Order: structure tokens, then C-alpha cells, then sequence
């Protein structure tokens, strides 16, 4: 799989200090710990699929195999990256701005 | 007692000889592990014999906010 | 079987802290006098006329008025049906002028007419047993004469064997499923004492009722503070 | 799940045809307790020699 | 191939003869059946009918012999044969017996297949003497934050859980069992459990939903469970403890660790109390025998910490004892009283009070003392339980108490906010190094401004948050036992700042 | 004897308040974690000071897990000994699993050796 790293989220990252918006930036931390426990929760490998012990075990043929050779030979793809430019577009603004 | 245990032998040998299958059940076995399965099914789920799943999900919007610094 | 569910009643303190479930074993405690007999009148009243399936109702031990307030109260309702053949609830009866060898026979009598609906039919079967403390006590009368020593206060040392003889075929198994309300008589307002003190591990839901609410005013006299369930889970 | 499950309904179902059916098969066999007698005798012949 | 195996099975049958020493019956009646004949029985040797039952006689009389029954007396009439095994009573052993669920002689009754064990083991065994056992150090961890603080269980102490009825007495020996599963998947050898549960005389709908609940945890691979219900006769409720500690003494005897529960004992001394009296036995007070006490000394007197030339095994013993009306003072409940080391009272008026799980820590003691905790544990909870027992002193004071001095009004104010704490929801047990950590936030001062409600709130947030954010100071906890000058000073900042911006 | 008399053992509190007659009966109150198994200890230590009498330990239906760590306690600190003949005690322990008959008589097997001394 792929996991990269990220900064020091320690005195800065939640003090963004809008107009008394200091509800936003708590909910800014809040994002970051209830995404990495569910990180935690599912490894990056999932198990493994055994394929011989299924002939047997299943071994009213045809239905079984047939469900196991589309199933197998499938793709999963993940969701777009349409709204990540954006935000991290208005970074670059006012970044310009500060 | 080995002539009454090839006595046994024999009885187990004409009970594989079958073409009806159940004989002493009648429709009171048929009946009964055909609703007995379909009401565990009831609790084991909606799955077809070949029918092998495929879906998609939706993430989250990741959406900004503005906030006025010098 | 293992599944649990929640059959509503209709009453406000056995439904908010003390909810019954489908398929188990309701207790009704108390002393003498506050309301066990009534309280299981009005499960028949709301629960047996909405339930699809039979119903059955043992009598073991109580006075045989009361059974004459039944058969009055189920013609003209039409549970019970004179004419035809659309009835839906059989009934069992040995009262307490029967000898007291014929008292501890009668609710061995009832549960086999209601293993016969689940078992050989697969209906929904509920099951009322009002009282159960005379199955004990008509078993410690007979004692003496064949022949045992007495254990503690004065039952039979066999107590807690024939207890759970019956109560192991009061259960929801596979085939199909038997709610049951048992009213349970307390002697002399005393929990401790060995006869209701057993019953306990076979109930799922205790509703404890008491004298010391009932000379209130309040009405049915159920304490909060004693009555459990298994299902009381978030 | 099915094919586990149903497989113990004629485990018990085989065995519930043998033993109603060797009584009614043994019942007639009188020539063979003129043997039945004369072979228990000889084990009982290996069986008194063991404790003399 | 259905019909292969069921001919496999009866050629591979034994079908030799042998001899006997049977007896005819005498009187059969309520599960005593007196036997003539059988001259050369020892006592409690197992015996078996004509029918199929199984019988252990007790009473060696001159003329006859009483022998109880393992089932119902309708299939045995007045002149049947009473054969004899000439073995006294043995259960199957091992390591094939984990996940399982065995009723009180052994057989399998979950219907999986029956149990691959090529040992046996008596039932009757002795305990081991004074050296072979070694004293008691290292700890039980059962994961719940009122125990491990204040009444401490070491790995060979037999601790008494005691109370009424319905109030969590089975549901602190059963998340016990759950909290063993971090040890029990990975290497260390010498810190893994085993866990044995042993129900006498409950409904078989209720050992139903708790292999569930054993089961939805992932902790049935390591747990035996031996079930001798209601409906089962009365001696099968008698053998099922002493079947219980000899498949805990093989875990023993090889160098492993157990644990055992015997839920309940009080349930025995009346199985046991009908078979005396229905043998004509002298009885005693409220109809019990003269043994009694010889009933319950030499089960838990088997549960013992051996040393290192034996091999360091051990065995933990927990008995769950039900009082009438809340009065220890019985015949039963001083029995095991007295011959255990600590008991555990769970009261039913704390119980509606909110404390869940509801402990009296005035009543509970434990003489193993703080010889089993870790270094980490006792080093907080010496203050702790100091500042509770201050709290007790002075709790008659908080229903009309504002006119009082400051030490009095902080002394309130601590024992609340320390009982917050010590409230846990069910299924949920926790790490000692995530136990020191919220103590350490009490027991030093940095709770005393907030708000009395919010101590549940501010306890689940904190835990979350050290887990992910501060996963290598609880390694440094964990692996190191104590905690330090270096991690005192570690932890210091970590509570200060979550306090600092919290309530948002 | 016809007279009483006090035995001294050297604790100021005991020989002062409550002060020991040669021959009679003691009764000690109180449990564990009180200080109570020093107290028995140190009783054994001063009499084969000043006065030169042994003693011997009776356990009637003991612990076996609290009748070992007196046996370790016993050693570390000298009034048992290993390795030649200065032992101070003997000890007779009946303990809790053994059958009612022989948890009686100990008290009178642990009054025989008191009487050969
Ligand atoms: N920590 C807890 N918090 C809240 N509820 C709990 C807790 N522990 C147990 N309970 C609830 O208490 C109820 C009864 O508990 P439990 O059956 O463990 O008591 P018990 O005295 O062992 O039962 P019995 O009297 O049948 O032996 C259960 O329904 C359970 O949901
Ligand atoms: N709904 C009710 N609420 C409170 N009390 C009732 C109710 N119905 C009857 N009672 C009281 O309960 C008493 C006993 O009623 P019953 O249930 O027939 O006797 P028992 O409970 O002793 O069998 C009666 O005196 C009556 O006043
Ligand atoms: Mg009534
Ligand atoms: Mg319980």
C-alpha cells in the first residue's frame, strides 16, 4: 500500500484563529484523530483468498467457480480526487495573502 | 459374533442401494429441514448461488471556508 | 434458540424498565393480595386477542370461583366459541380442593398440551400459569409419608430437581416457541424464602410487585428497584 | 453450509432403518442358535482356561 | 460417503466378553438405589446398570450398598444387574479440550465431534504440600479499573466474588475471560491465560447466550466450558467443580497458567445436601451434613503457585458465592469465607445509584495485598487508595454540607471525581498502561476545576487520543513495568495540554 | 503451683499493661495486616533470651498458602535454622483439606511436644 507522513499537529494547526472561529480549527484536529484510528482498525494487506480448498469444500461445481472466476479476476476503483485541488487550491491564495 | 456383524453388513449395504432416497422419511423430513434451512436463511442473508458482488462508494466532499488574515 | 426480540404490552412501568421479550420466561412475584391474578388477566386481555397463533391457560391451585370468572369472561368476548369450531384457547384445571397428590400433576398437564402446538404444529404458542407456588407445596404434603428426612424450613429435599424438571420444557427451541407468564406466589412477603429464592435462575423477566406501593394508591404495584430483564441492553 | 448441514440428515436417517430392521430379520434364524449355543461354549472353553 | 464412515465404525468396534462381580437391586426410589452383592467395591466407584446408566457408590454398608444414579430412576426396576467398571471416576485431559463445551463427565455436547484426548486424570487428586508451592508475585490482570486499583488478584490467590442476586456477579468473571485475549495472540510465552467457566444448575438457554458472546469475541479458542444444568441430576451438579480442576491441573502441572470460576458454588452445597439426606444421613444446621466444610476446603485448596523445580505453573481460583438478602452471616456463605483469601462485595444499592460495576471498596480486601501489582499500578494507586478511604470517612457530610472547611470541601471534591473514574461499561476491559495513565490524571490534581458530569466525557476523549497521538510512551509503560523520571515528566505535558483546549 | 507469677518478655507495652502469668492463657486479637506474625516471631526470640525455653507452633486447619510464607518468614530471621542445631520452634501443621477428624487432634499432638520440654 502506499502511507505518507504529515507534520506536528501541536500549537499552530489549532490556533488557525478565524473571527472567533476557534470551533473550526477544534474540529480540524477532530478529523485527523478519527481518521488514523480507523486506519488503525483495517491493516494495509487484506487476508488471503485460498482457492484450492474451495473446489472441495464447495464441490457442487459450476455455480461455485463461476461466482470464484468473476469475483476473482475484478477491480475496485477508489473515489475521485476532484475535491482535493480545490482545497488545496485556496491554500495557495492566502498563503499569498499572510 | 462376527456372523451377527456381516448380519449388520449386509442391512447397511441395501440401505445404499437407493432411487427414491428417503423411504421411512416421507414428507415429514422433506418438510421439515426444507423450512428449517430457509428459516436459518432468514438469518444468514440474501446471497445468490453465482452471483459475485461489485459496488462503488462515495467519499466525502472535502470542502473550504474562508477566513479573512491580513 | 438464541435470538432475542421485544413483545410490546401496553403497560407503562413493564415497558420502560423492564421490558418482556418474545419466546421467554416472564415471572410475576409478590405477596398475597396485590394483584398477581389481575395482572395476568390483563395479558389475556391485550396480548391473546392481536397473537395469531393458540393459546393455553393452567390453572394449579386456586380458588374455583376464579375459573368460573374465565370460562364468563371468554364466551362473551368470543375467545371461546359454543357453536363452532373457531376457538383459540384450551384450558387446565385442578384447583385447591383436589388431594394433594392431584396438585402437582395438573402443570405437568398443561405444558403438554402446548409441547403438541410447538412441536408437532409450528405455531406461536403463549402459555399462562396461575399459581406455581402450589406445585411446590403440593409436593412437600406427600413427602413425609414416603419416607425423607425435611431439608430447611420444611420442603422436600427434592426440591430443586423437580423445580427445574419442569421449568427445562417451559423453553423456545428450534421448532418453535412458547412465551410463558407464570404468576408466582411469595409466602408471607419474604424472597428468601427457598421455594420463589430458586425460581429465579429460570426467568428472564422478574416483575417484582409489593404491598408497601400498593398501600399508595399506586396502581399496578410494580417496584422499579427489583425488577430486571436480560434484553435492558443498549 | 448446505452441503455440511444436510449431509447429518441421512447420518441419522440410515442408521434409524438398520436397527428396526434386525429384529425383524434375526427373529426367524432358530438354525442359527443350534451353532449360536455350540460356538459361545468353546470362548467359555478359552475363557476357563485363562483363570486355570 | 456416508455409508463409508458408518461402516467404519463397527469393525472397528471392540465386541470381546469378559467376567463381571454384578448384584441384583433392592429397592430403587428418588435416585438411591441400594444394590446386594458387588462384595469387592471400593468406595466411590463407579458402577453401571443394566439400562445404560452410570451409578457412584457411596455408602459401603454391611448388607447392601448405596450407589447414586448419573440419571432418572424410571428406567431402573426393582432386580436388575449391576456390573462393575473397577475404576474410580476419570475425565478426559489435554490440550484438545480448548473450545469446546463438555458436560461434567466429559462428553462432547455441542454436537462437533467428540474430543481427541489421549490422557486421563482422576477427579479425587490432593493438593500439593508446603514445597512444592512458592509465593505469589506475578499479576492477574482482569481489566476492570476498581479491581486492579484497589483489590488486587495474583496468579494463585483464590478471590471470592460475593453478592445478591442480579447484580454483575457473572459479568466480572466473564469480561475477565475477554481481557486475556491480548496475551493469549501473541509470543510471550510466560504472560498467556487459560480460562475455564463451570455452570452448575443454570437453564440451558443461558449457557446458549454466553458460548455466544464467547464466541463474537474470538475468546472460544482458548476457553473450556463445563455445563451441569437444572435438568441434570442431582450428583452430575456434584462432580462438575471436581471436573473442572483437573483439566486445570494439567495447565499446572506443565508449566502453563489458568484460571477457573466456578459459577456457583452455592448451588453445590444443595445438590450435594439432597443426595445426604436421601442416603439417611445424620444432618446438621439448616439440614446439612458434618462435611460440608470438607466439601469446599479440598476443591480450592488445589489452586496453588508452584515453584521453578516443578515447572512454574499455577492455577487461579474464582468462586461466585449468592448471599440472601445481603447476610454473609449464613452457614455456606462463612464457609468459603474463611478458607479463601479476599472477597469482592458487589452491593445492589450502588448498583441503582449509577456505580457500575458496583464494588464496595470498604468491605473488599485482598491479603495478597500490593505484592502483585506492577510497579507502574502501585506506585498511583497507594494515594488513591488513601484518598477513597478519607472520602468514606466524610461521604454523611455531602447532603447538607456548604458551612465546612476547605480541606473538607477538597476532600469532597476529590472522592467524586475519583469515583468517575472508576465507572466502566460492560465488554469493555482495558491495558494497565492505559489504566495507570487516567489515574495519574486524577490522583494529582488536574481534574479538580472540571465539572463533576464531564468526567466520562473528558475520559473517553483522553483515551482516544493517547492511543494514536502517544502509542510510544504506552510501549515504555508496558515493556518497562515502572514508570520513571523521564515519562513523569512525558506524561506531565500530555494532560496539560489536552486540558488546555478541551471543551469544544 | 500455689502462687501466681508474672513471666516477662521484654516488650514494654505487654509486660507492663497486660502482663503475662507463667502458665495461663493468652488470647490475641486481631488478623492479618496488623503486625500480628512479628509479634509471634519476636515471643519466640526472647524467651530462649532471658528465660532458655523452646517452643513449638500449632496450626489447627491452616492455609497452606499462609502456613508456607511462616515457614520462609521463619528463616529469614533466624528462629529456624538450616544448618546446625539452634532452631528455636517446632512445627505441627494439620492444614485446612485434611478430613474433620484430623484437624482436631492437632492441637493435642503440638501439647505432647510442649510436655517432653
Ligand atoms: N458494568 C455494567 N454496567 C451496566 N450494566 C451491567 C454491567 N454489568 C452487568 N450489567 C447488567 O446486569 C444484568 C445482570 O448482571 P449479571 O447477570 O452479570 O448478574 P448476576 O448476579 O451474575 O446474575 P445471576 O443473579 O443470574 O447470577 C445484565 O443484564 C447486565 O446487562
Ligand atoms: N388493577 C389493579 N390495580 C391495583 N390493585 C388491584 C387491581 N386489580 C385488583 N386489585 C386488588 O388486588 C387484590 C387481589 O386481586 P387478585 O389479583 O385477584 O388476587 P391475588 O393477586 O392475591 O391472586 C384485590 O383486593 C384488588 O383490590
Ligand atoms: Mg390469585
Ligand atoms: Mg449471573
Amino acid at each position: 500500500r502506499k502511507l505518507a507522513l504529515k507534520a506536528i499537529d501541536w500549537v499552530a494547526f489549532g490556533e488557525i484563529i478565524p473571527r472567533n472561529q476557534k470551533a473550526i480549527a477544534n474540529s480540524l484536529k477532530s478529523w485527523n484523530e478519527t481518521l488514523s484510528t480507523r486506519l488503525a482498525a483495517l491493516p494495509e494487506k487484506p487476508p488471503a483468498i485460498d482457492w484450492a480448498y474451495y473446489k472441495a469444500t464447495v464441490a457442487k461445481a459450476g455455480l461455485v467457480d463461476d461466482f470464484e472466476k468473476k469475483f476473482n479476476a475484478l477491480k475496485v476503483p477508489v473515489p475521485e480526487d476532484k475535491y482535493t485541488a480545490l482545497v488545496d487550491a485556496e491554500e495557495q491564495e492566502d498563503v499569498k495573502r499572510c | 459374533v462376527q456372523k451377527l456383524f456381516v448380519d449388520k453388513i449386509r442391512e447397511y449395504r441395501t440401505k445404499r442401494q437407493t432411487s427414491g432416497g428417503p423411504v421411512d422419511a416421507g414428507p415429514e423430513y422433506q418438510q421439515d429441514l426444507d423450512r428449517e434451512l430457509f428459516k436459518l436463511k432468514q438469518m444468514y442473508g440474501k446471497a445468490d448461488m453465482n452471483t459475485f458482488p461489485n459496488f462503488t462508494f462515495e467519499d466525502p466532499k472535502f470542502e473550504a471556508v474562508e477566513k479573512p488574515q491580513s | 434458540s438464541v435470538e432475542q426480540e421485544i413483545l410490546v404490552t401496553g403497560i407503562k412501568v413493564v415497558d420502560l424498565l423492564a421490558p418482556y421479550a418474545k419466546g421467554g420466561k416472564i415471572g410475576l412475584f409478590g405477596g398475597a393480595g396485590v394483584g398477581k391474578t389481575v395482572l395476568i388477566m390483563e395479558l389475556i386481555n391485550n396480548v391473546a386477542k392481536a397473537h395469531g397463533g393458540y393459546s393455553v391457560f393452567a390453572g394449579v391451585g386456586e380458588r374455583t370461583r376464579e375459573g368460573n370468572d374465565l370460562y364468563h369472561e371468554m364466551i362473551e368476548s368470543g375467545v371461546i366459541n359454543l357453536k363452532d369450531a373457531t376457538s383459540k384457547v384450551a384450558l387446565v384445571y385442578g384447583q385447591m380442593n383436589e388431594p394433594p397428590g392431584a396438585r402437582a400433576r395438573v402443570a405437568l398437564t398443561g405444558l403438554t398440551v402446548a409441547e403438541y402446538f410447538r412441536d408437532q404444529e409450528g405455531q406461536d404458542v403463549l402459555l399462562f400459569i396461575d399459581n406455581i407456588f402450589r406445585f411446590t407445596q403440593a409436593g412437600s404434603e406427600v413427602s413425609a409419608l414416603l419416607g425423607r428426612i425435611p431439608s430447611a424450613v420444611g420442603y422436600q429435599p427434592t426440591l430443586a430437581t423437580d423445580m427445574g424438571t419442569m421449568q427445562e420444557r417451559i423453553t423456545t427451541t428450534k421448532k418453535g416457541s412458547i412465551t410463558s407468564v407464570q404468576a408466582i406466589y411469595v409466602p408471607a412477603d419474604d424472597l428468601t424464602d427457598p421455594a420463589p429464592a430458586t425460581t429465579f435462575a429460570h426467568l428472564d423477566a422478574t416483575t417484582v410487585l409489593s404491598r408497601a406501593i400498593a398501600e399508595l394508591g399506586i396502581y399496578p404495584a410494580v417496584d422499579p428497584l427489583d425488577s430486571t430483564s436480560r434484553i435492558m441492553d443498549p | 453450509s448446505v452441503q455440511n448441514m444436510m449431509r447429518q440428515k441421512e447420518q441419522e436417517h440410515m442408521i434409524r432403518w438398520v436397527e428396526k430392521h434386525v429384529v425383524q430379520s434375526i427373529s426367524a434364524q432358530q438354525e442359527k442358535e443350534t451353532i449360536a449355543k455350540c460356538i459361545a461354549d468353546l470362548k467359555l472353553l478359552a475363557k476357563k482356561a485363562q483363570a486355570q | 460417503e456416508v455409508s463409508s464412515i458408518l461402516e467404519e465404525r463397527i469393525l472397528g468396534a471392540d465386541t470381546s466378553v469378559d467376567l463381571e462381580e454384578t448384584g441384583r437391586v433392592l429397592s430403587i426410589g428418588d435416585g438411591i438405589a441400594r444394590v446386594h452383592g458387588l462384595r469387592n467395591v471400593q468406595a466411590e466407584e463407579m458402577v453401571e446398570f443394566s439400562s445404560g446408566l452410570k451409578g457412584m457408590s457411596l455408602n459401603l454398608e454391611p448388607d447392601n450398598v448405596g450407589v447414586v444414579v448419573f440419571g432418572n430412576d424410571k428406567l431402573i426396576k426393582e432386580g436388575d444387574i449391576v456390573k462393575r467398571t473397577g475404576a474410580i471416576v476419570d475425565v478426559p485431559v489435554g490440550e484438545e479440550l480448548l473450545g469446546r463445551v463438555v458436560d461434567a463427565l466429559g462428553n462432547a455436547i455441542d454436537g462437533k465431534g467428540p474430543i481427541g484426548s489421549k490422557t486421563r486424570r482422576r477427579v479425587g487428586l490432593k493438593a500439593p504440600g508446603i514445597i512444592p508451592r512458592i509465593s505469589v508475585r506475578e499479576p492477574m490482570q482482569t481489566g476492570i479499573k476498581a479491581v486492579d486499583s484497589l483489590v488486587p488478584i495474583g496468579r494463585g490467590q483464590r478471590e471470592l466474588i460475593i453478592g445478591d442476586r442480579q447484580t454483575g456477579k457473572t459479568s466480572i468473571a466473564i469480561d475477565t475471560i475477554i481481557n486475556q485475549k491480548r496475551f493469549n495472540d501473541g509470543t510471550d510465552e510466560k504472560k498467556k491465560l487459560y480460562c475455564i467457566y463451570v455452570a452448575i444448575g443454570q437453564k440451558r438457554s443461558t449457557v446458549a447466550q454466553l458460548v455466544k458472546r464467547l464466541t463474537d469475541a474470538d475468546a472460544m479458542k482458548y476457553t473450556i466450558v463445563v455445563s451441569a444444568t437444572a435438568s441434570d441430576a442431582a450428583p452430575l451438579q456434584y462432580l462438575a467443580p471436581y471436573s473442572g480442576c483437573s483439566m486445570g491441573e494439567y495447565f499446572r502441572d506443565n508449566g502453563k497458567h489458568a484460571l477457573i470460576i466456578y459459577d456457583d458454588l452455592s448451588k453445590q452445597a444443595v445438590a450435594y445436601r439432597q443426595m445426604s439426606l436421601l442416603l439417611r444421613r445424620p444432618p446438621g444446621r439448616e439440614a446439612y451434613p458434618g462435611d460440608v466444610f470438607y466439601l469446599h476446603s479440598r476443591l480450592l485448596e488445589r489452586a496453588a503457585k508452584m515453584n521453578d523445580a516443578f515447572g512454574g505453573g499455577s492455577l487461579t481460583a474464582l468462586p461466585v458465592i449468592e448471599t440472601q438478602a445481603g447476610d454473609v452471616s449464613a452457614y455456606i456463605p462463612t464457609n468459603v469465607i474463611s478458607i479463601t483469601d479476599g472477597q469482592i462485595f458487589l452491593e445492589t444499592e450502588l448498583f441503582y445509584k449509577g456505580i457500575r460495576p458496583a464494588i464496595n471498596v470498604g468491605l473488599s480486601v485482598s491479603r495478597v495485598g500490593s505484592a502483585a501489582q506492577t510497579r507502574a499500578m502501585k506506585q498511583v494507586a497507594g494515594t488513591m487508595k488513601l484518598e477513597l478511604a478519607q472520602y468514606r470517612e466524610v461521604a454523611a457530610f455531602a447532603q447538607f454540607g456548604s458551612d465546612l472547611d476547605a480541606a473538607t470541601q477538597q476532600l469532597l471534591s476529590r472522592g467524586v471525581r475519583l469515583t468517575e473514574l472508576l465507572k466502566q461499561g460492560q465488554y469493555a476491559p482495558m491495558a494497565i498502561e492505559e489504566q495507570v495513565a487516567v489515574i495519574y490524571a486524577g490522583v494529582r490534581g488536574y481534574l479538580d476545576k472540571l465539572e463533576p458530569s464531564k468526567i466520562t466525557k473528558f475520559e473517553n476523549a483522553f483515551l482516544s487520543h493517547v492511543i494514536s497521538q502517544h502509542q510510544a510512551l504506552l510501549g515504555k509503560i508496558r515493556a518497562d513495568g515502572k514508570i520513571s523520571e523521564e515519562t513523569d515528566a512525558k506524561l506531565k505535558e500530555i494532560v496539560t495540554n489536552f486540558l488546555a483546549g478541551f471543551e469544544a
